[PDB]
């Protein structure tokens, strides 16, 4: 369904754009790395270390896709 | 905040 590049909200109210989708080191089963408008997510696109993709610091989060709307 | 629970 989804794709890398799509506009998509998480829980339907934080705008962004879908930058990576996987398989990952942290954690088991699918994931959408997202790059968000605003600087309130986790991460700049690494976690512990490991590069999945590149933003600004805070800008990027991780979440299952199911909790994507496009 | 809560909605990044479960999230990384
Ligand atoms: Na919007």
């Amino acid at each position: 369904d989804f794709r890398v590049g799509e506009r998509v909200w998480v829980n339907g109210n934080k705008p962004g754009f879908i930058q990576f989708l996987g398989e990952t080191q942290f954690a088991p089963g699918q994931w959408a790395g997202i790059v968000l408008d605003e600087p309130i997510g986790k991460n700049d696109g690494s976690v512990a270390g490991v590069r999945y993709f590149q933003c600004e610091p805070l800008k990027g989060i991780f979440t299952r896709p199911s909790k994507l709307t496009r | 905040d809560s909605w990044k629970d479960g999230c990384y």
